């Protein structure tokens, strides 16, 4: 029961601050640690001893505690800083264990909006062969990394049998998704179309495709 | 110099056990202690337990304590991990981490990459491999968008690579999507010029080592 502030921002160049609250028979009586943990590694030690750094990690990291709470610092931030944040400590109480902190995750300012660029794909003829039938909408390249997606029956939305994926940061540093429609073949032949519908910064773009025309 | 690792990546159903282990590099009998550390996706880290050296006493965090189970082979180097009926919620990755000392109560310096358990009610299935076949609604800007739909496999990980490892500027393998069937799928697209289109031969590799299939599939408009 460690809390942290869920997340923080700020441009390159400029200094943050990370804080972490608890109680008395946690960070008060105890060492803080901060751990840093880039998408998909392993945690790496940052800060030990709630102000002492370890070999290797760069002097613009930087530790301190006041009473019952703790703060991380960052100076001259560059982007290769984002990632997620975690506070930890030892708790005294009877519970006797290695307690951490929710997170934050920092976010650095500034990449251009991206447009999304969309493509939708219908059943291939092998899969309505087999008896099933799905669509496919793929959306890539764009940015910040959030989109809404809406699929539509002819004119008429369709909720059920709608499957999509968080978003995901690519390669280059934009971000993707997926959606999948799954019907049987009896109702993708029972329509004149069906759309793709994706919304992103009060933008629309809409694919659409039919039955082999 | 001190370096860990830990097994690979498990399955399991629920009521089932698993055992992971840790092996430790420089060492290899220890004199610092060894913890396990799990973090449920989009969650923060929660401590297991952990092992001191030597005296090999053990203390476990309250939730897990009576499920969760720390041994340690001294004579290999190698720590293991037990947890016994396994439910959903489970579902983790996980950490070893020695600390810089012989106290778990001290700052946990070296971490090992990482390994996944996942609890589903799942059977293994491998999946069945559709193409994705460019067409005039994917043709723009002398551009052509092609795939593969890999549909209906347990578990990750799926391996997909283009013309036996030839094609790869211009390739994107999407992340999975997880249905309520407890079964994955996902999509591998690759863009290409649309002049090529007719002339270019492109097929998908698909690889799903957990039922120990390989599909390679032709995509053609």
């Amino acid at each position: 029961v460690l809390t942290q502030p869920p997340s923080v921002s700020a441009a390159p160049g400029q200094k943050v601050t990370i804080s972490c609250s608890g109680s008395s028979s946690n960070i008060g009586n105890n060492y803080v640690s901060w751990y840093q943990q880039l998408p998909g590694t392993a945690p790496k030690l940052l800060i030990y001893d709630n102000n002492k750094r370890p070999s290797g990690i760069p002097d613009r990291f930087s530790g301190s505690k006041s009473g019952t709470s703790a703060t991380l610092g960052i100076t001259g931030l560059q982007t290769g800083d984002e990632a997620d944040y975690y506070c930890g400590t030892w708790d005294s109480s009877l519970s006797a264990y290695v307690v951490f902190g929710g997170g934050t995750k920092l976010t650095v300012l500034g990449q251009p909006k991206a447009n999304p660029t969309v493509t939708l794909f219908p059943p291939s003829s092998e899969e309505l062969q087999a008896n099933k039938a799905t669509l496919v909408c793929l959306i890539s390249d764009f940015y910040p990394g959030a989109v809404t997606v809406a699929w539509k029956a002819d004119g008429s939305p369709v909720k059920a049998g709608v499957e999509t994926t968080k978003p995901s940061k690519q390669s280059n540093n934009k971000y993707a998704a997926s959606s999948y429609l799954s019907l049987t073949p009896e109702q993708w032949k029972s329509h004149r179309s069906y759309s793709c519908q994706v919304t992103h910064e009060g933008s629309t773009v809409e694919k659409t495709v039919a039955p082999t025309e | 110099q001190v370096q860990l690792v830990e097994s690979g990546a498990e399955v399991k159903k629920p009521g089932s056990s698993v055992k992971v282990s840790c092996k430790a590099s420089g060492g290899p009998f220890r004199s610092y202690a060894i913890s396990w550390v799990r973090q449920a996706p989009g969650q923060g880290p929660e401590w297991m337990g952990g092992i001191i050296p030597i005296f090999g006493t053990t203390k476990y965090a309250p939730k897990f304590q009576g499920r969760v189970t720390i041994t340690a082979d001294d004579f290999a180097g190698t720590v293991y991990m037990e947890l016994s009926s396994l439910r959903s919620e489970d579902t983790a990755m996980y950490y070893c981490a020695k600390h810089m000392g012989y106290q778990v109560r001290e700052t946990m310096d070296v971490w090992g990459k990482g390994t996944t358990v996942t609890v589903s009610s799942a059977s293994t299935k491998g999946p069945s491999v559709f193409p994705l076949a460019p067409s005039s609604k994917s043709t723009s800007g002398g551009t052509a968008a092609l795939g593969c739909l890999v549909k209906d496999y347990f578990p990750e990980p799926v391996t997909v690579s283009w013309n036996s490892g030839a094609l790869t500027s211009g390739v994107h393998t999407f992340p999975a999507v997880l249905q309520s069937s407890g079964l994955y799928s996902l999509s591998s697209v690759v863009t290409v010029p649309s002049s090529s289109l007719g002339t270019q031969t492109y097929i998908c590799n698909v690889n799903h080592k957990p039922s120990n299939t390989k599909v390679d599939k032709r995509v053609e408009p």
